[PDB]
């Protein structure tokens, strides 16, 4: 077989679906691994390090994809309308694997159907115990939870930890984490590392044990995700939190209802009650936002409060993000590779493949 | 002149106490004795003894020195107090556990201008009933001047390394 | 007795020489505390909160300073020659207290002298033990050290701590700190706590113990020309991810500790934080106020790092002034009287009563 991985020409994207470790493995399986001349300068992976593992270096995106039986990407390919017809570069008959963002981006899937490409959407992984290996949403959102705190620290004009000083005591920062999943838990862990006093809240009840284990305090207002509660709950979610939210210095917002847009936890009216120079990091900004003041791509200064809402947070940790994403891909691929008849035999029954597959 | 004591001696003193307060300093950090120090404070908390940490603002070799290491060892902020709101509480405390500290306890700060320690605020460890120092030797502190508490008081020189002698104490307490 | 505190008109300066807590201590000492409107906005300190502590508010710097007997400021006042004559606003015969940078900047000293203003260079605070509560160099630089790590962590492409995911493990960031004074030493702590593997190096032999006290590792050889120890620095800097430079020999320019020949033998995606950028840089590729990139390695050289933590910096800066000031307020009579036998007053006092005093330049 012959697998190919291109550079990401989507502006911002420094991530890649490859690493030198993953190149070794695919060769071991029986894949000629082709990569592009600089795919992963942002991920901080040199071409020669990929070649040491046993990968060819292509000149361009087209020469990489042209004879590619399998194609691994991070982002969905660009449609012709979007600028450059990347879907057309991929050989008709090839197997694509990336975060297609399928349910949103139907025009992309149309093109893949049009030229016989068997495309596999990684965001649509079933939430089953063994699938954590292959889940990109978790791997990337864990790194998004860490960096929430660093972006928070970067924008915050005070220091996080308590320091007893000759010139006096700087008090510890007060962090509040909204939503305690893969990202939310890391944010607690990371804020804790920097000496903050972390508190958190969630819809899910078993969360209280998770937060307390990291060393935070809990504030207490069906398949591995929060069911939407309604404004009955949203109203009760105001005043129970307000006590802490006022004196709170930094606010990470994680919450995501998988079907719907993101639930409004911090209103514009709540923002006003906080201290001046407080920071809010909105991670759900690309999906409506838990804070409706938050605008994608940019930091919104209003009410004496910074409101950060970067798009593509995992790319801001592109060098950690990328090898883990590549490992999610390999974990999905490995149980279907048939060496001895060195081919990719994607089982049509494995629940992994059922929820992943769309076109073929 | 000097009194001395073993980890068995420091166990007899602190386990039979109502209130001890801990005074961390550069030696704790040097010996990285911070996880043992929480553990000794955990044993005393389980026994029913009162425990608090007294952080002199200038203890260690940087600001926030004792804080970061006490935080590494997962001491909760609740029990940590600065000089300015603690050293009245020493007289209502049976044992003054001084670990790696020497300059910040020296009462010559509020006595004589023959010392360079003069003028600086200091933790009033002498106000406690008995004063447990832990340093390796008779050697000076950062200042290059000797504490009068060494030749004084109910002061005990628990001579040795701060991680190991705190560890040996914890074993003696069970 | 009036004490005024203006807004810091210099560019890239969010700090202020006051806090509500210090206002209450000054009021208690017998002053009334005038402050220029919106002078603590940058430090997250509203004038509402200042008036709450018992402080008058002024409209302009003129209205603030015009009648003030004592004047607190963060960074040195500006002369006409620079653009805006802030020295002119200060009342004749008054007391000034700030970071003058007096020894480098003679014209600001002569300007204040022409106007009979008694100035105190807070950076010339003697290194005695009593004065550690008044040492502005320590308090600000400690925060600047903490910042380096946050700035390093921002520009860096991986996370600091090791993370064992279901989807595989990522190794921790490795950090190297050049210069273990107040700044770097807090950077070691801020790095280590974030989960990074931290190393450091220093000309002073007593440093190894300090570095080791936070869980850092001091670069030193096993076993003369000792300065083939740069091979040990090379050996680590090669696999270093973030390199925070601190070394800052005083008065003289910043000693070069990372040459370009070393920058090139270094991982692309690396970061260099140069806190010494304004003194010259310990890496001479570093450009004041901007993030240069060469040989793959980002070279960050922000100016006025303490101002990046302006909100924590400001109350500490103000307390340094208050700790220096409080001893000399008699008030059996409404008077500040500065004792000359006090060594803090000896060391910091540059000009007095229309004539220059300090033996650094007379
Ligand atoms: N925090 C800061 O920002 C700075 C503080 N300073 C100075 O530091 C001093 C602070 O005092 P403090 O840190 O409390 O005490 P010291 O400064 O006196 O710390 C040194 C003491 O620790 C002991 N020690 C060294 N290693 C060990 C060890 N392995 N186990 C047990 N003890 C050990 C030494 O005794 P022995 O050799 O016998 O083991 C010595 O007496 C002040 O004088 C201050 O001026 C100065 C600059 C900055
Ligand atoms: N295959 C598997 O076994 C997987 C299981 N999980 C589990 O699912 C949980 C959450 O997963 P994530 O992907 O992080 O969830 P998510 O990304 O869909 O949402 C983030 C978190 O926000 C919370 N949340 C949503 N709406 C909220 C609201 N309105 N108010 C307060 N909190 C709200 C949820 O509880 C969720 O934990 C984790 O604890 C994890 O154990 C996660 C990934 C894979
Ligand atoms: N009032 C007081 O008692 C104070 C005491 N201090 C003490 O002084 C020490 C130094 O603090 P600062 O003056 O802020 O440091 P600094 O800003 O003068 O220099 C930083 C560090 O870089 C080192 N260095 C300079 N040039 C170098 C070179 N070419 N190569 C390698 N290393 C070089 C120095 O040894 C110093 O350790 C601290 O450890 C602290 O304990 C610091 C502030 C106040």
């Amino acid at each position: 077989m012959k697998i190919a991985i291109p550079k990401e020409r989507r502006p911002g994207e420094d991530r890649v679906a490859i690493s030198p470790e993953v190149v070794k493995k695919l060769v071991g399986l029986g894949f000629e691994v082709i990569v592009e001349q600089g795919a992963g300068v942002g991920a901080s992976i040199t071409d020669d390090a990929l070649t040491a593992a046993g990968a060819t270096i292509a000149s361009t995106a087209a020469q990489a994809l042209s004879q590619a039986d399998v194609v691994w990407k991070v982002q969905r390919p660009m449609t012709a309308e979007e600028g450059t017809d990347e879907v057309a570069l991929i050989k008709e008959g090839a197997v694509l694997m990336c975060h297609l963002g399928a349910l949103t981006n139907r025009p992309v899937v149309e093109a893949l159907t049009k030229r016989k490409i068997t495309a596999y959407a990684m965001e649509l992984m079933p939430r089953i115990s063994r699938a954590q290996s292959m889940d990109i949403l978790a791997s990337q959102s864990n790194l998004a939870g860490y960096r929430a705190v660093i972006d928070g620290a970067y924008e915050f004009a005070r220091a996080f930890p308590m320091m007893m000083t000759a010139a006096g005591t700087v008090p510890p920062a007060r962090v509040l984490v909204f939503g305690v999943g893969v990202a939310g838990l890391q944010a607690i862990a990371t804020a804790k590392r920097l000496g903050a006093v972390v508190m958190a809240t969630d819809v899910r009840a078993a969360t209280k044990e998770q937060v307390e284990s990291l060393g935070g305090k809990f504030i207490t207002v069906a398949g591995g995700y929060a069911k939407e509660m309604g404004e009955e709950f949203r109203k009760k979610q105001a005043e129970a939190v307000l006590k802490e939210l006022v004196k709170t210095d930094i606010a990470i917002t994680t919450a995501l209802i998988p079907g719907k847009p993101a639930p409004v936890l911090i209103t514009e009216e709540m923002v006003t009650k906080m201290k001046p120079g407080s920071v809010i990091i909105d991670l759900a900004v690309e999906a409506g936002g838990n804070c409706p003041l938050s605008e994608p791509g940019k930091i919104v200064v209003k009410h004496g409060v910074k409101i950060v809402g970067h798009t593509n947070v995992p790319s801001r940790v592109a060098a950690d993000a990328s090898p883990l994403f590549a490992k999610n891909l390999l974990n999905f691929l490995t149980p279907h590779v048939d060496k001895d008849t060195k081919t990719l035999v994607m089982k049509l029954e494995d629940e992994t493949v059922s929820g992943t597959c769309v076109t073929r | 002149s000097v009194k001395a004591g073993s980890a068995e001696d420091a166990a007899f003193i602190m386990k039979n106490a109502s209130k001890v307060i801990i005074v961390p300093g550069y030696g704790m950090a040097v010996a990285q004795a911070q996880h043992a120090l929480r553990e000794m404070a955990d044993v005393l908390k389980k026994e029913g003894v009162e425990v608090s940490y007294a952080i002199h603002p200038v203890a260690g070799r940087m600001p926030g020195h004792m804080n970061v290491l006490l935080a590494e060892a997962n001491v909760p902020y609740d029990e940590v107090f600065e000089l300015e709101e603690i050293n009245s509480s020493f007289q209502t405390a049976d044992v003054a556990f001084v670990i790696g500290a020497n300059d910040v306890t020296n009462p010559a700060a509020k006595t004589d201008p023959s010392s360079p320690i003069y003028g600086m605020p200091i933790l009033d460890v002498e106000k406690a009933g008995t004063v447990l120092f832990i340093k390796r030797s008779m050697a000076s502190g950062y200042a290059g001047v000797e504490n009068e508490l060494f030749f004084r008081n109910n002061t005990m020189m628990l001579f040795g390394d701060a991680k190991k002698m705190t560890e040996q104490i914890v074993q003696a307490m069970n």
